[PDB]
């Protein structure tokens, strides 16, 4: 989480930086709602969000209640991508209906179905998704 | 008439800590159970029609004047997301709306409809919501409308949770400011439905009691008997005024002209 809101606070504003660290707000909430704020406010029209593994890998109501909220006019009133691998497919979602309004149906849509899955608790989602990150980032620790 | 606030919001499609309340999507949830938005029109209130409209920033309704519980509840369930999301803006929609289609001079009860956790800041909801301390120029306003309802923004979670996201004192800021338009946030924990439907449940205003009484006029062969109970006034205070019961008898006493 400490490197999560390093990479994320500093002057870039990684994908990667932005949704670890509203996923790493899942940890502290609300009383640690400075991170999952700042995460919110920074991403909310970031419009160029390379990020392919924060769909499944977020399971918190906060992570999606962010970018949800981004979708309204309180969230800079902008269109986003959530749709699953929305990094590489965005050579193929690109500025449409979907992306503005649809884009908030099925960021309702993956709400509900973390609610389904609520089974997952935040010791499970968040090995998952460490799990997810050393497969991705297995050649690129560095 | 009755108000229904579909809250289509895109804030409002979102779990509230962990997950929904019927496992799923707020419409999931909202199909299987209701506020007493429908119930206290379908138990007193007979005589009203309900505009079921989903709506944030714009009057997207669709539903003209009908008491049919289940329009609602597919609205209700319709109302996904939008690029919009305040609270006292939505009641004073759903109010308009609810007038336009229900009836003019027909009185509802609308109630404030969104999330609300946007974040002190740039983009809060309140700011550009609760605007009645200044603007004399303009002070004849939409706020208060020209019917009578309590919007009521609900409110059932931990404490911490309410201060932090700042929705207690913005409602109550809100209440303040319109004089008594929300009732007090007096509710914590996991609670159900039941400070929302008790905040909701102010749409029965015009209920009636249909029982029946009789009287005694001695050995006459046309007597009469009490009507119910009649509507209070200002004739004489007494002690304290109170409802009137059925009247134990008259008299038929005097004769002049018609």
């Amino acid at each position: 989480l400490a490197c999560f809101k390093l990479r994320a606070f500093t002057d870039n504003r990684d994908d990667m930086a932005l949704g670890h660290v509203i996923v790493l707000l899942q940890q502290e909430w609300p009383r640690g709602e400075n991170l999952f704020l700042k995460a919110v406010n920074k991403i909310c029209q970031q419009g160029n969000f390379q990020y392919e593994n924060f769909f499944n890998y977020v399971t918190n109501i906060d992570m999606l209640e962010e970018f949800a909220y981004l979708r309204t006019q309180e969230g800079g009133k902008i269109h986003l991508e959530l749709l699953p691998n929305q990094g590489m497919l965005i050579k193929h979602h690109t500025v449409t209906r979907g992306i503005t309004k649809g884009v908030k149906e099925d960021f309702r849509l993956a709400m509900e179905r973390q609610v389904s899955r609520c089974g997952e608790n935040l010791m499970v989602v968040l090995h998952r998704f460490c799990i997810n990150e050393k497969i991705l980032l297995l050649q690129t620790l560095t | 008439p009755t108000v229904v606030v579909m809250d289509v919001s895109l804030s409002m499609t979102r779990p509230v800590s962990i997950e929904g309340s019927e496992e799923y999507q707020r419409k999931h949830l909202a199909a299987h159970g209701l506020t007493m938005l429908f119930e206290h029109m379908a138990t007193n209130y007979k005589l009203e029609f309900t505009a079921l409209v989903v709506f944030s920033s714009l009057w997207e309704l669709m539903v003209p004047f009908t008491r049919d519980y289940n329009t609602l509840q597919e609205a209700l369930s319709n109302m996904d997301d939008y690029d919009k999301t305040c609270l006292e803006s939505a009641l004073v929609g759903v109010c308009n709306i609810v007038q336009q289609e229900w009836g003019g001079a027909i009185p509802c009860q609308v109630v404030l409809v969104t999330d609300g956790c946007l974040g002190i800041g740039r983009g809060s909801l309140r700011h550009s919501l609760a605007t009645q301390n200044q603007r004399s120029e303009s002070n004849r306003f939409p706020l208060p409308f020209p019917f009578p309802s309590k919007l009521y923004i609900m409110c059932m979670a931990n404490l911490e949770e309410l201060q932090s996201t700042d929705s207690l004192e913005c409602l109550e800021r809100l209440i303040d400011l319109n004089n008594g338009e929300g009732q007090i946030f007096t509710i914590d924990g996991p609670l159900c439905l039941k400070n929302v439907q008790s905040m909701f449940g102010k749409l029965i205003d015009l209920a009636y009691t249909p029982f029946h009484a009789v009287l005694k006029c001695g050995h006459l062969t046309a007597d009469v008997q009490v009507f119910p109970r009649p509507e209070p006034f200002v004739v004489d205070e007494e002690i304290d005024p109170i409802p009137k019961v059925i009247n134990t008898d008259l008299e038929i006493v005097g004769f002049i002209d018609i």
